[PDB]
């Protein structure tokens, strides 16, 4: 290739350190996570489908609700720390891709069907973290719109529909959340003999 | 691959014999003369490099002495139909006690070309076409003759025919210049040149390589006396 | 007749070498862990049985590895069904052999004999290659104590120390760094196989019934070929039980 | 005129490996090698009761003492039959003696692959369990659709054949008599096998010092008394 | 049996099937023969073998008669059987004709092979590249260079295998008059064709030789580092 | 990767919790949510033969030469159909979940019982596309109804404001019965998908086999 | 690829075999078969489209031997086929061993014949079902039937065709109550099987009926005549 | 999976129920939904030839309140429950022909492939039926926006003639969409009648095996 | 067409001048430019735990924006101008490697189409990423705007305060896929490179 000798050897922190850096995520970061979130699916909060219980208090002719804050304060950082790990995920496998060749791809259609899940995960987290600002968007606009609402009842009691519907959302995406810790430690476990050795690295001359 | 040989095309045309004259345009130049004195045939060797023998190579080899050869595109798939072609002409005299004529030669490698084929047959048999296009010349006591010879397996009194890569462009250049009763030595200038013109190698004597018949004169191999004049002759 | 599902094993890869025969030193891999060394005192087999259950039998000789002749034996790795395809070829050639020169085969010449039937249909026939590999050890007039290996590519040769069929890459490597060549005989060298044979089985605690060895040694002017005894090589394999404490 | 057999990318043979796939949707199959003689035990399910049970039997012997079973499809066990019987036969040609066990299914195996190898034949869907008798030492054998033949004190096959091995790794003991060890086959049989159980549906036999005997329905009742 | 064509022509003439089988010529360890004055000289690479081989199946270079022997590089499965017909048609040649053998006669009997192979139903193209090199009568020696097509050559210096076109530059260059004028300075020059493809290779060159009357003669590897001793 | 002892065990208790509420589910779960909204949307509320009889009154006069409020049954019949609609996303989703966690490793022998898992969570998606949809859906018809009383009272002159009013309030109602329908419909669904091929989608290949080849 | 050609599917199951199955089943006429105690008969559904058709040009009763009878239910293009081969076979059995071919070695020699159809991948396998009949001196009664799968089993009551699932059911219904056998009285069990699965009342002209006895080893066809008998003034 | 007897009654009972009304929908509801939207065709409501009277022009200003058409708003109360009963049935048949999906192989499957197509037959109605949802709600916020609108613009009067245009455009829709609905209930039961050997019994269960 | 020795020339002079490049950026610019990102993340402004302390307090002109969140925007904004070059400057490259169309022999094209389509998925990223921190602005300025205009609602000072946390969020996720635009295609290019430049040709049949 007669590149420049110097740097070259650079790439093994991320090829080596990095790249093992990201494996201690896999059987130990992702499986205490779950159980952390468990901690966070047993909170009564969740469990109460009472609508007066769970809506704040709305004087109208501006309070808000802060216990569904205390919900976004769990949920945001650990559904946005995740999406890291994902990431990490993806230029982990990005390492392992073998060089160009005709037979023996096998290994390399693992590594494209196991990142393509992993994209998808990637993009049901950041569909959530969408929603997340969408919480304070919607119920921002839902009661300005009804701050200027009086004789109307109707659109001004549906704001708090929304209100009922982040808790019974956030307790979805932290239980598809808990899911995705163990579905993405699940499939790299699987098929990770062939995923870190796509070819076994096994040619013969003979001719 | 998702084809057969057989296969018929939509316009009336075999797939396999259609690359077949397809594929001798890859071929080396040579063209064949027929003059009223006799036959002249020049083909071009076109070496590789220095190391190969230019001497070893032969392009134009004699069956019979009267009945010379041309080889173009892959060099061995003629070698296979010389073979067979020499023996028959040997087998004609072994029979009538004659040569074999210019046509009778034709119409071998006619009958072995047309045998191609792969199933219902036996494993010794060849089962694509020669990717050669062939020049038989020679003359008789019917004078001189020279035919022409694609994969399809035909055989036509012609003149002068052009084979190889240039071929597109020499046939119609041989029209222009060979006419009427023109002769050997006047024959061997003009195939020079235009050969000279379209090859990339400029005219040497073991860059070619040229053999003549007359009906006085049986197939004479030019040695480096007579490549090395004609060249200083054009 | 449908060539649509004509695989055509003689069409070469865009990268120039066979499908086929690409696929069958994988399928080689899959079976069990055997090698072999050639020392001064004669040859050396050792094989591992990687079938292991309460109702094994195997009231032969050995599992993986015969005999083909009286000065030349035989292991094998690989598809086991085609293996005895190979192991009459062998017989046959031998005998046919004797008869017109009426003294033993060489080993060299037995070996080559049976790799241009083996790539035979590689080359036309249109029938599937065979995925045995086999490894020869035996003696000769001239040459003495031999040890070849093959390959299903029909592709073999020489070789002082080897290993076959999986743990190739971790056996092989084990094996050049204690070796000796041209020094260490069958009875030290008998303690590799075992040392090796155990570090290759995953499975700790080598069983005596798990593997299977042999030799050829040629004494008196006469060979002499036998199955080890197993209540022998558990205290050969005690020799290695010993060994990490000592 | 050419075989579909080909390797994987993983070096399996896909044509053989759907093979014995065929043979585990079969009737259970099931033998044991104990004492002085070898007990194979098949079971045979009709389609109705308008089926004659005498009419074609499951156990087939092949020489005075050799006998087999099968579990698989049923047409191509028809073809080992006389392959496997005219074998026998060239042998005691050749050397006026009994066929022995070990040279009987070497060259039974070799066609399965021929046919694994020959072109334009499929592979047997076929799984046979090989009994032989000779020179006072039993013979119980195990063949596959590959045409590997193997050694086995028990074996189970067909279907449910993993419960079937369960069961031998417990229930199957060393110096079991003939006698208790067709009573344990039945044993080993009585879970996978549903509905009514009688002497028409399962046919056992069984090889010893008198050779090869296939039991009749009215001892098999005997039999069941378990 | 099995019938049918295998290689077939293209849409742009080419031949896929003896392209490949020339690639794996190629991928083959690297094979040198040169026509020396009065001798001849093959050499081959060998790829380093870890304390293991045995190096009497692994020679590459090969005799088919007194007369003549020969190298290949490619494939080692095909290489063996041109090798054994090559040498009944020598034998064949002297049963038939009290004459020996001649170089370029047995040298088109083997090359014809491969075209045959090409053409015949079922039938596969090799993938070797054999150096077919001899004695003629009077003591004129002859290279010759086969193809997995069919065709052959004649050679002064040629290279085969591995970088057999990167070795050919060094020919081309480096041959003159002055190479092969002595059977010291044929040998270095076999020496130094395989320098250019060699990586941290050293000892691994094995050469051999054909003197006149004498049958090929194999130098042994001290008589081979004596040549090789003498680099810069 | 290490192994873990617990750390691993963590997954796999994870995935037995969920082979037992899937067993829960499927049992128990899913037959009695079949009979709750068969008699929820058989309910008189929802039995209504009249369109008209849930519109909202609301006056709003037009000039001649104001009170509003919503629909009281609407919001209620809505307000019991929400945590159906949470509790079948969220089940579903763990299902979906559970099938995942037995998908083995990729080979092509005996795939085709992944390929029939593969249909199944196709199936589950299918599902999950209406199922989230539906509770968008409501949330919806909050904002489009919420708007359409505030233009009817901004504007009042144009009888079809007022009309367009009630025509959601008849809207919703027929939403309503058709996403009851749906759950309950989905419960039996994905009972029958998971049931017939439970056997190969508990066990994608055998169970523990091969001949070593 | 494994639906066209005869391979091993993934399940174990052979499509190529199992699509004939279905073509057996494609040709329209439903074929019964009883085998009593002193007899064996055979009733099948005789077709006539149209009436410029002939009768005893078109029969599906064939004689493989003069003690063998033999049905044939299919594309009538694979019915001939094997008949013709049949006829190969037992007749070159009495020039080997001497006499008369026995109908288990008669169904196992066209079951090897179409074993393999099946084995070998350049044929393929005949769409017609085999019933064949007979009558051993120890045995008695003889009734086997080959699919072309190559597998044939002693049947004490079979039946083919579309209606085959309805009219082994009837079959079923005749044995389970112990039905005394005796020879034209079966005769009716047969000829009322196929008479209550279509609800019809076929023509005497519209069944062909063959029989053989213990009394009479030659297979015969019963007449239409002596038909048209036991259909009307037997209905009973 | 484990389960108490209660579950399959459950589960059976729907089975029975859905397997009688989709029984009772091809050859009841179907043949009388048929014949019912072809009388209301023939009905002089819908059958008006005359477009330009349907339209209900309105004043452009205690201002006179301002009616919708009367036509269009009357033949709405036949079109509306039409649409939302086609779109119940559907359902109901989609789901039917799910239970009937037999247990899932991997060869022989040609008779799931043809309740796929007729899956997608019904799946292209009941899109079809949502649009119909749309053109209903469609009329009364383009009707409703634009008369205000041209309320509080005196100066472009157009907007009432785009507003006639409205008239005549729900007529004509209300026409077609009844049109295509008595055509659906025409396509869904030659589809279904056709296929109905296909649709209840896929595998005729002939293995040997 | 004919032949001009100058300027046609200048073409190929502008291709050995890529081909110069593409060498010293694998050797020296790449290395040294994927390490400094890597510093670049490791920065404790980046590093950040509790984002509580962040939220931009609303005055309710007294109107501002949290400064510390716009210069870490300001310090990733070039890191994104500057992959977005070398993206362009690849995917040039690898256009004019492009050998003649022809049947025979375009594995290796494919193989070059295969990298290649490898960098489609950088082009549409990178500019969503800088698309996304420019909507960012309209989104909090809007939220004070809406705040200032209607003073009553008050979570739009909390969406404010969820902005400022979403932007803080989203520069750690591009920062790393900053790091993985250079690092995943740095290697893309190792992986296929030195024998796979000119994958085939120079090697032909020694006959024709």
């Amino acid at each position: 290739v007669r590149l420049s000798g110097e740097a070259r050897k650079q790439v093994e922190v991320f090829r080596q350190n990095l790249f093992q850096e990201a494996e201690e995520f896999l059987y130990r970061f992702l499986p205490q996570k779950i159980i952390y979130l468990n901690q966070l699916l047993q909170e009564d909060s969740l469990n109460v489908a009472d609508l007066t219980s769970l809506r704040a208090p709305l004087d109208i002719p501006l309070p808000g609700n802060e216990k569904v804050l205390s919900l976004l304060a769990l949920v945001k950082p650990e559904v946005w720390t995740l999406k890291e790990k994902c990431i990490l995920v993806i230029t982990w496998i990005q390492h392992l891709i073998p060089k160009i060749e005709d037979g023996n791809d096998f290994g390399v259609a693992i590594q494209e069907k196991v990142l393509e899940r992993v994209n998808a995960v990637k993009t049901k987290v950041e569909a959530f973290q969408t929603t997340i600002s969408k919480y304070f968007s919607e119920r921002g606009d839902a009661v300005a719109k009804a701050s200027k609402e009086t004789h109307v009842m109707d659109y001004r009691a549906l704001v708090h529909e929304r209100d009922e519907a982040a808790y019974g959302e956030l307790r979805a995406m932290v239980l598809d959340l808990r899911a995705f810790y163990a579905e993405l430690y699940h499939i790299i476990s699987s098929n990770l003999e062939k995923i870190v050795n796509p070819k076994g690295e096994e040619k013969p001359s003979m001719y | 691959y998702d084809r057969g040989v057989n296969t018929f095309s939509p316009e009336g045309r075999l797939f396999q014999v259609e690359y077949a004259i397809e594929a001798i345009k890859l071929g080396s130049t040579a063209i064949g003369i027929q003059t009223s004195e006799g036959v002249c045939l020049a083909v071009e060797k076109r070496i590789t490099s220095p190391l190969m023998e230019p001497s070893s190579i032969e392009k134009i080899v004699e069956i019979d002495a009267h009945i010379g050869c041309a080889m173009s595109g892959l060099i061995a798939d003629a070698k296979t139909l010389i073979d067979k072609a020499r023996v028959e002409t040997q087998n004609h005299w072994f029979t009538y006690n004659e040569t074999m004529t210019v046509e009778s030669v034709t119409q071998a490698v006619s009958n072995l070309a047309l045998q191609f084929g792969e199933e219902d047959a036996d494993p010794g048999a060849m089962s694509r076409p020669f990717g050669v296009a062939l020049l038989f010349g020679g003359v008789d006591e019917k004078g001189p003759q020279l035919f022409h010879m694609d994969p399809s397996g035909t055989f036509v009194q012609c003149d002068a025919r052009a084979i190889g890569s240039a071929s597109e462009g020499a046939q119609s250049s041989l029209q222009e210049v060979y006419h009427k009763s023109m002769t050997l030595k006047e024959a061997i200038k003009s195939s020079l040149i235009i050969l000279k013109q379209v090859m990339e190698e400029k005219l040497n004597a073991t860059n070619i390589e040229l053999a003549t018949v007359q009906p006085g004169q049986n197939f004479h191999m030019f040695t480096k006396e007579e490549l090395e004049e004609v060249i200083k002759d054009i | 007749m449908s060539r649509r599902y004509d695989s055509r094993t003689t069409i070469f890869s865009p990268e120039g070498r066979l499908y086929q025969v690409e696929y069958a030193m994988e399928a080689i891999g899959h079976a069990g862990t055997c090698l072999g060394i050639l020392a001064n005192d004669g040859v050396l087999l050792a094989a591992e049985r990687r079938n292991i259950h309460k109702l094994l039998d195997e009231v032969f000789f050995s599992e993986k590895i015969y005999k083909l002749n009286e000065d030349m034996a035989c292991s094998v790795a690989g598809i086991t069904s085609d293996a005895n395809v190979l192991t009459n070829e062998l017989r046959l050639i031998a005998q046919r052999y004797l008869l017109q020169y009426q003294e033993p085969i060489p080993c060299e010449q037995l070996v080559t004999a049976l790799c241009d039937i083996k790539q035979a249909y590689t080359q036309f026939g249109g029938k599937r290659p065979f995925g045995v590999s086999l490894l020869y050890i035996g003696w000769d007039k001239h040459y003495g104590f031999q040890l070849y290996q093959s390959d299903p590519s029909g592709n073999y040769g020489g070789w002082k120390a080897t290993c076959i069929g999986n743990n190739s890459a971790a056996a092989v490597s084990m094996l050049k760094q204690d070796y000796k060549e041209g020094e260490m005989t069958l009875k030290s060298a008998l303690a590799l196989a075992i040392k090796v044979l155990n570090k290759t089985m995953d499975v700790s605690k080598l069983s005596a019934e798990k593997v299977e060895i042999a030799t050829l040694t040629r004494e008196n002017g006469k060979t002499v070929i036998r199955v080890l005894k197993q209540k022998e090589v558990e205290q050969l394999i005690k020799k290695h039980e010993e060994e990490e404490a000592k | 005129s050419f075989s579909l057999t080909t390797f994987s990318p993983s070096g399996k043979l896909v044509q053989i490996e759907y093979a014995l796939a065929a043979v585990a949707g079969g009737a259970p199959s099931v033998g044991i090698k104990a004492a002085n003689g070898v007990v194979l035990a098949t079971e045979k399910k009709q389609k109705s009761i308008l089926y004659d049970e005498r009419s074609v039997h499951k156990v087939e012997p092949i020489t005075k003492h050799i006998g087999l079973v099968y579990s698989g499809m049923g047409p191509d066990y028809r073809v080992l039959v006389h392959r496997a019987r005219k074998l026998a036969q060239q042998y005691y040609l050749v050397y006026q003696e009994p066929i022995p066990t070990a040279q009987l299914v070497q060259r039974v195996a070799s066609v399965m692959q021929e046919y694994t190898q020959s072109g334009g034949v499929r592979p047997f869907g076929v799984s046979l369990l090989i009994c032989g008798w000779n020179e006072g030492r039993p013979y119980l054998f195990q063949s596959d659709p590959s045409g590997a033949y193997f050694a086995w004190k028990a074996t189970a096959m067909g279907k449910n054949y993993v419960n079937g091995k369960t069961f031998l790794e417990k229930r199957y003991n060393e110096d079991l008599e003939l006698e208790d060890a067709i009573h344990t086959a039945i044993l080993t049989l009585k879970e996978s096998f549903e509905g009514q159980m009688t002497e028409d549906n399962i046919e056992v036999g069984i090889c010893n010092e008198a050779g090869f005997r296939r039991l009749t329905p009215t001892e098999v009742k005997d039999y069941l008394a378990a | 049996s099995y019938d049918r064509a295998i290689t077939v022509f293209s849409p742009d003439g080419h031949l896929f099937q003896v392209e490949y089988a020339q690639e794996a010529v190629k991928k083959g360890s690297t094979a040198v023969g040169v026509r020396g004055k009065d001798i001849v000289v093959l050499g081959v690479e060998k790829k380093s073998v870890a304390k293991l081989q045995d190096e009497r199946t692994v020679r590459k270079i090969c005799a088919l008669d007194d007369n003549v022997c020969m190298a290949f590089a490619g494939l080692t499965a095909d290489a063996r059987i041109v090798i054994n017909r090559a040498r009944v048609e020598c034998q064949s040649h002297r049963l038939t004709v009290e004459d020996p053998v001649t170089v370029e006669y047995i040298t088109r009997y083997i090359a014809s092979l491969k075209q045959r192979y090409t053409q015949s139903n079922g039938r596969r193209p090799f993938g070797i590249s054999a150096l077919i090199v001899g004695f003629d009568f009077d003591g004129t020696p002859r290279l010759y260079q086969t193809d997995p097509s069919g065709t052959y050559h004649a050679w002064k210096a040629n290279a085969i295998g591995r970088g057999a076109k990167s070795v050919r530059e060094f020919l081309e260059k480096n041959y003159t008059d002055e190479a092969i004028e002595t059977d010291d300075l044929t040998i270095k020059l076999v020496i130094k064709a395989l320098l250019e493809v060699v990586q941290s290779g050293g000892k691994n060159i094995e050469l051999a030789v054909m003197r006149r009357d004498q049958p090929l003669k194999i130098l042994n590897p001290e008589e081979i580092e004596k040549y090789v001793a003498e680099i810069e | 990767l290490r192994v873990q002892p617990e750390a691993q065990a963590k997954v796999d208790v994870f995935r037995e919790d969920l082979c037992t509420k899937t067993e829960n589910l499927l049992g128990s779960y899913f037959p009695k949510k079949i009979s709750e909204l068969d008699a929820f949307l058989k309910e008189p509320a929802l039995n209504e033969a009249n369109l008209s009889n849930l519109k909202a009154p609301l006056d709003i006069p037009v000039p001649d030469p104001g009170p509003v409020n919503c629909n009281e049954k609407i919001v209620v019949l809505l307000q019991r159909l929400k945590p159906e609609i949470k509790d079948v996303i969220e089940q579903l989703n763990l299902v979906t979940t559970w099938l995942q966690l037995q998908i083995p490793r990729i080979e092509d022998g005996n795939n085709f019982g992944v390929a029939v898992q593969e249909k199944v969570f196709e199936l589950m998606t299918s599902l999950h596309t209406k199922l989230e949809g539906f509770h968008t859906q409501i949330s919806k018809y909050f904002s489009e109804r919420g708007d359409a009383v505030t233009k009817a009272a901004k504007q009042p002159h144009v009888g079809d404001y007022r009309q367009l009013v009630h025509e959601l309030d008849e809207a919703e109602y027929r939403d309503i019965r058709l996403m009851v329908m749906e759950i309950r419909n989905a419960y039996a669904v994905l009972y029958d998908i998971i049931l017939k091929n439970f056997e190969k989608l508990k066990k994608p290949r055998g169970e523990t086999k091969g001949m070593i080849y | 690829f494994d639906r066209h050609i005869t391979i091993f599917s993934p399940e174990g199951r052979l499509y190529q075999v199992e699509y004939a199955f279905k073509a057996i089943n494609q040709g329209g006429l439903t074929s019964v078969a009883v085998r009593g105690k002193d007899c064996a008969v055979i009733v099948t559904q005789k077709k006539v489209p149209d009436k410029l058709l002939d009768s005893s040009t078109v029969t599906h009763l064939f004689k493989i031997t003069e003690n063998i009878g033999c049905v044939m239910t299919g594309m009538t293009a694979d019915s001939r086929s094997q008949v013709q081969r049949a006829r190969y076979e037992a007749a070159n059995w009495k020039y080997k061993y001497g006499y008369e071919i026995p109908v288990d070695m008669l169904c196992k020699r066209i079951a090897d014949i179409s074993q393999v159809y099946t084995q070998n991948a350049e044929m393929r396998p005949l769409g017609c079902c085999m019933i064949l009949i007979g009558i051993d001196e120890e045995q008695g009664p003889q009734v086997y039937k080959c699919d072309p799968a190559g597998y044939y089993c002693g049947f004490k009551a079979t039946a083919a065709g579309v209606k085959q699932t309805e009219s082994t059911s009837f079959l079923e219904k005749k044995v389970k109550k112990k039905f005394d056998w005796t020879f034209e009285q079966t005769v009716e069990t047969a000829i009322t099987c196929l008479s209550t699965v279509l609800s019809i009342d076929f023509k005497p002209s519209e069944i062909e009926v063959g029989v053989v006895t213990v009394e009479n080893p030659k297979f015969r066809i019963l007449t239409e005549a002596e038909i048209d008998a036991h259909l009307v003034a037997l209905a009973e």
